[PDB]
């Protein structure tokens, strides 16, 4: 990872703006929904040169900053595999269910992401990641005692120091868990990425059996969809009461929310109060909410997760 | 026999059961002409609510009886629907 | 339960007529592809039909066990074809509704029941008591748990079950019992048996099997036609690697896998002398079974090696 | 630096010799849509191994390496993958009335 000068933000801000550009072809026909590129790139950029403002005559201090440097890196990166997406799409970038396409839904998702972690680091374009407040106990012993004060690190050293805790039983199981928990795909764990992961994946001490169990093993988990797609999603079980899904929000990061069709013909959305998802699908289950997930008629049991 | 279900919506709706049915048999013949899952039906009759392993001869249910079909601070379920749909303005 | 007679036989004839009338409604559009309502309940009938005939004695045949099972399901199915469609009215028309979709989980139903009847009843003559349960391990439970019997019911068979691959709960049991009792009848027959195990083998670890391909894998697709899996897979044409398994109902205990190919073609397979966890795995560490029903996240089955 | 890989259209990828060979199955994805671990990916007749790098190869600027799918395992009296599928698809087969 690079110093970085004024000269690299400019050249990122071009490069996002031809991003802007290509986005904008009416070819493409883009949603208003989250995650919308057109926003996200703008105030990326209104973001970064906020920063800029609060380190004005600091300039050489922000550039060290490990964060930073690994931020910027990524965001020329990522800017980079947009523009080069577009040039080896053609004329498939304007069919939804081409791979082309996919991607660049893909990256949206990840400039969503990369936008919610650099404010969550830089809250008020100061930095504050060294002091970052995790927000379940358990996990910000385990993040203190590896990695103290520490904003960022590889994804290997991350690696190793889960493992002594949480034993990953494979390269196979650790290339899946990495695809969860790097959200913005820079190959390190932040902090923001770290506090996600283990609010979704709660209670720590079962931490990889909850992430198996939710986010791999689950045919009710969604992946990122909004509210309007988990309606349209459920509408073919609109009669079958029961049915129901799971799903994360790009708005709402580190958040569960569930959708779920009444008995009465209606598609309602909910979020678990106060307890971990899992423990939220086992009462729903046992209270006939959530019986059907995505309209199947087996459901996961997820009872042994509970101790 | 004959015996009758009122819903929560004023709604009576008839079923063909016989006295040795269990309530549990009861809730399947709702959800055969409502479609409410049984894990969501409480049933009341004469005061009392009525258990799945029981029978209607065993609570004493005849030919046309009538049975009635049915967190501080939390949100209504509107109210959470409306929130989380809020979270996709732009 | 109870004795069959000839009068009994001729009552559900004249109900399977009624099912038959019912369903040759054009406002249904029944599609062509099984399982075929239109053709399961004729075919039933003429197995029937030759059955009586082997027994031209007919005391014997009204005795037996699993066919007085049979024969009560049979009765039982047909008249709940029946009150679906009364009850449905004009929503029988609509394929989005309740009543529709149980008409669909009906003619599975009456597939699996003639599936099974041609297993005990092979040419016409009762064979239930010499049936060849297909997996060793398999066999040897029921031969000590039920020893000659074709047909138990549910209560004893999750008992001798938990004997030996104990049963965690009541939720679990009555997870296990929607998979195997294919017939709805709250018995469970050698023939049904048999399929269990042969999806679910090995015996040594069979709920595990069980689970992890039926309940907890995004991939399973349940009961499909070929026509079906190209259908749900055309989605992800473009993205190789995106596969779904799924089971046959006219060729029961057998899986089939669908996948994309890298040139945008969808093929179907069947595991080659091997367990499906053993075909997913190899399929994953080989590149041909990625994402399952098109998602990023794949469920690792090493764990049952 | 440059080099090319050959469907018989030659492609174009942009690596450093210190890339390993995962990331040049990586580039190939970007423009052919292949997963990599269907690729097979040979240099002067041996396959090259996803770990050794490209400098742990002697790959030098303008080379050439061809690329062949690997295929379903084709054990002797199997099905071909056609054979399997129109097979599959006579199982629905009916015969009305
Ligand atoms: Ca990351
Ligand atoms: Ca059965």
């Amino acid at each position: 990872p690079g110093t970085v000068d004024k000269k690299m933000v400019e050249k990122c801000w071009k490069l996002m703006d031809k991003v802007v550009r290509l986005c904008q072809n009416p070819k493409l026909a883009l949603k208003n929904s989250p995650p919308y590129i057109l926003d996200l790139l703008p105030d990326t950029y209104q973001h970064l040169r906020t920063i800029l403002s609060r380190y004005e005559g600091k300039m050489e201090t922000l550039g060290e900053n490990e964060y930073f440097r690994v931020f910027m890196e990524n965001l020329m990166k990522k800017t980079k595999q947009t523009i080069s997406l577009f040039k080896e799409g053609k004329e498939r970038m304007y069919e939804e269910n081409s791979q082309p396409r996919r991607n660049l839904t893909k990256l949206s998702l990840i400039f969503s992401h990369m936008l919610a972690e650099l404010k969550g680091i830089f809250p008020s374009g100061l930095f504050q990641g060294d002091t970052f407040r995790i927000t379940k106990a358990d996990a910000a012993e385990f993040w203190r005692k590896a990695f103290g004060e520490k904003t960022i690190v590889p994804w290997k050293s991350f690696r190793q120091a889960l493992h002594e805790v949480h034993p990953i039983s494979s390269g196979l199981e650790a290339m899946a868990l990495k695809s969860t928990i790097d959200l913005t795909c820079n190959d390190y764990i932040s902090v923001f990425e770290f506090d996600i992961f283990t609010r979704l994946f709660q209670p720590w001490s079962s931490l990889l059996r909850n992430w198996n169990s939710l986010a791999v093993t689950h045919p009710g988990y969604m992946a990122f969809l909004t509210y309007d797609e988990v309606k349209a999603r459920l509408q073919k079980f609109i009669h079958k009461p029961g049915s129901y899904i799971f799903r994360l929000s790009c708005t709402r990061l580190g958040q569960w929310a569930i959708g779920y069709v009444t008995a009465d013909g209606n598609i309602l959305q909910t979020i678990p109060h106060n307890k971990p998802l899992f423990q939220a699908l086992i009462d729903g289950f046992r209270e006939g909410f959530y019986l059907f997930p995505d309209g199947r008629n087996q459901n996961p049991d997820l009872t042994g997760l509970c101790e | 026999m004959q015996i009758f279900v009122k819903t929560l919506t004023g709604k009576t709706i008839t079923l063909e059961v016989e006295p040795s049915d269990t309530i549990e048999n009861v809730k399947a013949k709702i959800q055969d002409k409502e479609g409410i899952p049984p894990d969501q039906q409480r049933l009341i009759f004469a005061g009392k609510q009525l258990e799945d392993g029981r029978t209607l001869s065993d609570y004493n249910i005849q030919k046309e009886s009538t049975l009635h079909l049915v967190p501080g601070g939390s949100m209504t379920v509107e109210e959470m629907d409306s929130w989380i749909k809020s979270w996709d303005q732009m």
